[PDB]
């Protein structure tokens, strides 16, 4: 029913209508994160390594 | 061959349905975690309507309206009639009702509860059957959670030999493209004890429950008069049918319950179809004018009619989306120009 | 994306030689490594097994490896013998003697650091290598114990790198010696830990497939041989072919291998045919599915339907609906759901191309990842058992260092095997 | 003016930004050599289209965009695409190897090796601006990169610029379109992980434009380009505000504003019509009434859900074309009396309309047909939830077994991560369900 905010111009025009009113992680702890899971790929290679020399 | 799965166990009609479909020799029962299926018998309480109609290559059919709580609970039926205009809280098949939160339309309660007391009109209302408010409005904050207050029906017609009171329950089916198809066989639950105006506190004879009344199978065999008596009772006694004295009022009803919540459940344009068994509660007053009480979700079906009902089924609303290798019902439709 | 091959023994050697006859049709090079075919789709994804040189003459990254020069002789006579690179046949001269541990531990380790050094030299070469591939047969002794230690010697120095097989399965009815199941036994063992693909092919199933099919009264290694490199065309048509399909080895083996040990597959192939035989017909879709799913078109003799599917992957070639691919294909899930497991969704993908094999229209590859692998290797463990019980020739190990207990453990490692898979077929 | 930098991830995120862009460029009169006759400015300027766009002396109009994958052969096929001339190789990062659709691959792995160049990159194109509002990233829920490098960067962006926005353009995976089976990981790890760092995420689920593309275009087997060109429309239609003149939704800041009331609730239900097939020879041009009433029908939108079971928070109408306010309000009148829309009660029933009079362009040679109106309604319903609840059960059919784990664990990432991901995934299904019940 009510329109408001009415804009026009050229391109076109926008608005709006109401029907009824109502009723981070720093730098520090990423490298951390990415760096502690490398280890755990060496750790992992490291065991293969250690397995395939026996 | 067509696949399915059973996801309540407790349902004794479709219990009888999934007997049915495998003994086609073209259905076949999953596990009940299998995706690919084709017709899901779903649960009672969260049923998964966001998991259906995403397998590619499955025409999937549940056989339950997502939505259609609304209309088979005590609480929302009153919401939905008065807030809906479609029905109004100027229905004249439904009974005055308010819905009362334990400690809202409590003060609306009790003004229209004014001069119904204080004017000499009769009053008997029901959540407990009392004629004072208090003796409601403290029972209902007692036991936990939101009840209905609605207006007792003084005057039921009563059947004769017996002085009983009865209520008619009438066993719907939509399908898939909201035909609302009516089952023609009926079934009235009866009350054996003769109906008594004075005191209310005894619930045997105001209370009309298969489970309640077990006098039983005096009149009745299990209390259930079919409709080819009560037909030929209100002829003898009445002088009129049932088709015109009460069936009118029920198709009515009942149409315009589904027709306004259509628009709200239909499954018309979506990625997965339903249809549902409906169980509609109705009352007669002496004056042969039907009351509606309420709708049950999920309906258990009379003795005699499961083998014909449960049959029904599988030919109107699976056996139409699953084809295979007179009808027992009254599709309910009116397009009255105005 | 480049690949390098391996072929090692007589079986390996015979169907890797069988191997580059195909594709290098498919691809349009001939015998002397000179391209000439019509269409350019046959050079997008060349690299992959071909490396490119003097004047665009095209040589396979291929490693041919044997402990007698017997075998290799003759692929260096036989039709393409010529497109491979002459540097890379590497052999010994004092054979195997079908025992595994002469491979594996003594004459085959007085080889190994020679292949080592030619498989080194193909893979500087490439500018992305995304894993290896071998051929051999598990029976004898060089393909199955050379074969294994040139796999765990390639993991040692390449870690990070796919490493695929097609491993033939030894059985009685197609036998050369007795003692197949102890080395087939003992090169599982080192199959289980050391590949991201097994493509399991029982010469049973290969020789039933002759016979009982292809009508092919007494079936020659020849004929048998045939049947496998058709199926090893199929699974590399979309690595070989620009198509839908971008995935290397690795993301591949992600999406068929749920579990590490789990990655023994059986492959398949539509429509079934013999060397000559010429068809005619060309199968519909329909038929396509139906038979590439049926048990007689699987090339490992294990019944389907007595285990589920973890996973699933198709590849239909030639001009056809893949509308109508899909409706066949999600035609058979539906009808036989209780065959694939309902814990890994949508475990059957697919895969089309437009170029079709030789000498047929269309054809499709199945590659299964069932748990009725299982019935393969308790075959191989009651073939086992039955002689280690009795200690029977064994002597032929001892005698090369090997003691007892690593008879044992190679036993328990299988039946290990075998419970893993019964695990998952009750889920 | 302020600038806005766009960002593709992954296959899916590279080849759908190829489409967008190159709608951008015929919406805006742009050239393939990056000449825009129209641009009176020579060397520079500061009108909307800047947003997108930057200028050189030569006049060359280069986009404001960064395209990034763990693998060559998309990439490259940019740099000798039809639009090669208009981007800067720099703006084109490789990898050798890509994230095998392991999004732990992608995120430690493979991410760690290149994280740091794509941050440079990217600081190259943010110092070229007068005032950067903040970024739109393209990628795919499933993709090993599209799913891993994005949560990386989306953490990394938080950091170096923590005031400005940060827009997704996601897309769910499907089934029908994809051969991965993992991608249900890879899509609850990645919405774990970046959903405190996304203001506001479009989702786009791969099978609804699949369905849209066979049931609209008639096309029986939807190709990427099919898909693609199709999800350009509706991400024109939503930047179409920051590209050209307007007073709806002019900046980042203002999608949030009026589409997120909620943070955590940051994921608009986009629903587009009419969708037209090109091959269609007759067509009778639909009116406002009948576009508007379509976008409250399930078939037509990005994502397939129940809104009439749920509740709304916010709702946009972006017009194109034919369309004046006295149309749409009575095309609203009517739908409102029809329809079940149901707001929450803290927000009022309302929509904000934003009109362009210029109608959707339309690739030549593509499989759309020229309508003189359309529309692309941007409503946060709870409905949307459904798509969680799919992707949260297929997680748990997998998980419950340990299925594939292995081969994130492989790459150092822990067996934890899975189960907090999947609570904070649990937790965001009841948000949803609070609110909208
Ligand atoms: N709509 C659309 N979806 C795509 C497109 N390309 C890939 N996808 C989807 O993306 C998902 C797989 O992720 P990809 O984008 O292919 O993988 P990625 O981001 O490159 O990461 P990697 O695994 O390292 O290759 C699948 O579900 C595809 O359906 C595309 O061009 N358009
Ligand atoms: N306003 C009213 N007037 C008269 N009787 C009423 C009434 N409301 C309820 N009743 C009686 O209550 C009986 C059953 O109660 P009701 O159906 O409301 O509860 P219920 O849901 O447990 C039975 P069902 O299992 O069929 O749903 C009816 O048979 C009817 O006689
Ligand atoms: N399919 C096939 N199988 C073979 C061939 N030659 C041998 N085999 C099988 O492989 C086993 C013998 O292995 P073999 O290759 O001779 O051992 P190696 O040469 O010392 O490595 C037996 O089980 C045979 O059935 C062949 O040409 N084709
Ligand atoms: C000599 C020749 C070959 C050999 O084995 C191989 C070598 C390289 C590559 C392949 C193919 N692997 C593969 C393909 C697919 C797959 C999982 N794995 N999932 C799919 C889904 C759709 C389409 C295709 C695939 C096998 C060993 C020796
Ligand atoms: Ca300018
Ligand atoms: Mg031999
Ligand atoms: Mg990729």
């Amino acid at each position: 029913m009510e329109v408001i905010e009415l804009n026009k111009c050229t391109s076109g025009q926008s608005f709006e209508v109401i029907l009824k009113p109502p009723s981070d992680p720093s730098l520090e702890e990423i490298q951390k994160k990415l760096e502690a899971a490398e280890e755990r790929r060496k750790y992992q290679e490291a065991e293969l390594l250690k397995h395939l020399a026996e | 061959m067509y696949t399915f799965v059973v996801r309540d166990e407790n349902s004794s009609v479709y219990a009888e349905v999934s007997r049915l479909l495998l003994a086609t020799g073209q259905w076949k029962r999953l596990r009940k975690d299998n995706p690919r299926f084709n017709l899901m018998l779903g649960e009672r309480n969260r049923l998964p309507f966001g998991r259906l109609g995403h397998e590619p290559g499955l025409v999937q059919l549940v056989n339950y309206y997502r939505g259609a709580d609304k209309l088979c609970r005590k609480a929302s039926l009153v919401k939905l009639i008065k807030t809906s205009p479609e029905l109004s809280e100027s229905c004249t098949w439904f009974p005055e009702s308010y819905v009362i939160y334990p400690t809202d339309e409590r003060e609306v309660f009790l003004a229209a509860y004014n001069r119904r007391r204080e004017g000499r009109e009769g009053n008997v209302w029901i959540a407990l059957i009392s004629s004072e408010a208090s003796e409601l409005l403290d029972f209902i904050d007692e036991q936990g959670q939101v009840h209905v207050i609605q207006k007792y029906l003084e005057k039921p017609l009563l059947l004769e030999p017996g002085h009983r009171k009865f209520d008619i329950r009438s066993w719907v089916l939509v399908d898939h493209l909201y035909n609302i198809y009516l089952y023609r066989e009926g079934v009235l639950r009866t009350s054996s004890e003769p109906y008594n105006s004075a005191n209310f506190q005894d619930k045997t004879c105001h209370l009309t429950n298969h489970c309640i009344q077990k006098n039983y199978g005096r009149y009745e065999e299990g209390n259930e008069m079919f409709f080819e008596e009560f037909n030929q009772y209100l002829m003898d006694a009445l002088n009129t049918t049932l088709e015109n004295s009460i069936l009118l009022q029920i198709k009515h009803i009942i149409r315009s319950c589904l027709m306004c919540i259509e628009p709200a459940i239909s499954t018309k344009h979506l990625h997965y179809q339903s249809f549902q068994l409906f169980g509609f509660d109705f009352m007669v007053d002496e004056e042969l004018k039907v009351w509606l009480i309420e709708v049950n979700g999920a309906p258990a079906c009379a003795q005699k009619l499961y083998a014909e009902l449960c049959q029904g089924i599988v030919d109107v609303a699976i056996s139409s989306v699953f084809p295979l290798a007179t009808s027992i019902f009254i599709k309910l439709h009116h397009h009255h120009h105005h | 994306r480049e690949i390098v091959h391996i072929q090692a023994g007589q079986c390996g050697n015979q169907i890797g030689a069988k191997f580059w006859e195909v594709i290098s049709d498919e691809h349009g090079i001939d015998p002397t490594g000179s391209y000439h075919g019509d269409s350019d789709l046959q050079l997008e994804r060349i690299n992959v097994y071909y490396n490119e040189a003097t004047g665009n003459k095209y040589v396979p990254r291929a490693i041919l490896v044997d402990l007698e020069p017997g075998t290799m002789d003759s692929v260096r006579s036989g039709p393409f013998g010529q497109i491979f690179r002459p540097d890379n046949f590497v052999f010994g001269q004092s054979g195997a003697g079908n025992n595994w541990a002469k491979g594996h531990y003594t004459e085959g380790a007085e080889l190994v650091d020679s292949v080592l050094d030619v498989v080194r030299k193909e893979s500087e070469s490439c500018d992305c290598l995304q894993g290896f591939q071998l051929t051999h047969s598990l029976g004898g002794g060089t393909g199955s114990g050379m074969g294994t230690l040139l796999i765990s010697k390639i993991r040692e120095e390449y870690p990070d790198r796919i490493m695929n097989t097609f491993s033939v399965m030894p059985s009685p009815k197609v036998s050369d010696t007795v003692v197949e199941p102890y080395n087939a036994t003992l090169s599982v063992h080192q199959l289980v830990e050391n590949t991201d693909e097994t493509y399991c092919i029982d010469n049973e199933a290969l020789y039933d497939i002759c016979f009982r099919t292809l009508k092919l009264t007494t079936p020659t290694y020849g004929d048998l041989n045939h049947l496998v490199s058709a199926t090893m065309s199929g699974v590399t048509t979309c690595l070989r072919f620009p198509g839908q399909l971008n995935a290397d080895l690795r993301k591949l083996a992600v999406n068929m291998v749920p579990f590490p040990r789990l990655h023994f597959f059986m492959p398949g192939f539509a429509p079934l045919t013999s060397r000559g035989s010429q068809q005619y017909r060309a199968l519909t879709v329909p038929e396509l599915t139906q038979q590439m799913f049926d048990s007689k078109n699987m090339m490992a003799a294990c019944d389907p339907r007595h285990g589920r599917y973890l996973t699933v992957a198709a590849i239909f070639r030639g001009r056809m609906s893949m509308k109508e691919v899909d409706e066949q294909m999600l035609n058979v899930q539906n009808k036989n759901s209780s065959y694939f497991v309902e814990w890994i969704p949508n475990n059957v993908k697919t895969a089309v191309c437009d170029i079709p094999p030789r000498g047929l229209k269309m054809s499709a590859t199945f590659i299964g990842n069932s748990t009725a692998i299982q019935e393969l290797f308790k075959r191989i463990s009651e073939q086992f058992t039955a002689m280690f019980r009795r200690k029977a020739f064994l002597h032929w190990y001892t005698g090369e260092g090997m003691d007892e207990m690593e008879f044992t453990e190679a036993e328990s490692n299988m039946n290990d095997l075998v419970s893993e898979y019964q695990q998952y077929q009750d889920a | 003016m302020r600038e806005c930098i766009s960002i593709h991830v992954g296959q899916a995120g590279v080849q759908i930004g190829n489409a967008c862009w190159e709608l951008y460029c015929l919406e805006h009169g742009i050239q393939p050599d990056g000449q825009m006759p129209s641009d009176k400015t020579i060397g520079g300027g500061d009108d909307s289209f800047n947003t997108f766009f930057s200028e050189t002396g030569a006049g060359k109009h280069v986009p404001r965009a960064v395209f990034v994958d763990l693998e060559p052969t998309v990439i490259d096929e940019v740099r000798t695409g039809t639009y090669r001339q208009l981007f800067h190789p720099e703006q084109l990062i490789t990898g050798k190897e890509d994230a095998a659709n392991n999004y732990a691959r992608g995120h430690y792995t493979i991410g760690k090796e290149i994280i740091d160049l794509v941050l440079d990159r990217i600081r190259k194109l943010a110092d070229q601006c007068t005032g950067l509002q903040g970024f739109l990233v393209f990628h795919s829920f499933g993709g090993g990169t599209g799913s891993g490098f994005t949560s990386l960067l989306m953490e990394r962006l938080s950091v170096d610029y923590g005031k400005k926005s940060k827009l997704e353009f996601s897309i769910y995976p499907a089934p029908q379109v994809s051969t991965a089976v993992v991608e249900p990981y890879n899509s609850i790890l990645t919405t774990h992980t970046t959903l405190e760092h996304s203001d506001c995420a479009f989702m786009v689920d791969n099978e609804a434009i699949y369905d849209i593309c066979r049931r609209n275009l008639d096309i029986e087997r939807p190709t990427y380009t099919n898909l693609n060109r199709l999800i350009s429309q509706i991400v024109s239609s939503i930047t179409a505000s920051l590209r050209f003149d307007g007073a709806l939704n002019v900046d980042l800041t203002e999608f949030q504003t009026n589409l997120v009331p909620y943070p955590r609730i940051h994921f608009p239900l986009a629903t587009y019509a009419p969708v037209i097939s090109a091959e269609k020879a007759y067509h009778e041009q639909l009116s406002v009434a009948e576009i508007t009433n379509a976008c409250f029908e399930p078939a037509n939108q990005m994502v397939k859900c129940d809104p009439r079971h749920g509740k709304y928070m916010a709702c946009c109408l972006l017009y194109r074309g034919d369309v004046v306010p006295k149309d749409v309000n009575a095309a609203i009148a009517t739908i409102k009396t029809k329809r079940s829309i149901q707001f929450v009660d803290w927000c009022p029933t309302g929509f904000k309309v934003g009109i362009n009079y210029q109608p959707p362009t339309v690739v030549p040679g593509g499989d759309l047909a020229k309508v003189q109106r359309a529309v692309c309604m941007l409503s946060n319903t709870t409905a949307i939830a459904e798509a969680w609840a799919r992707l949260d059960h297929k997680f748990d059919l997998m998980y419950a077994k340990r299925a594939f784990v292995h081969w994130y664990v492989g790459e150092g990432m822990e067996e934890g991560e899975f189960s907090e991901a999947r609570e904070d995934m649990a937790a965001l299904e009841k948000d949803y369900e609070e609110v909208g019940v």
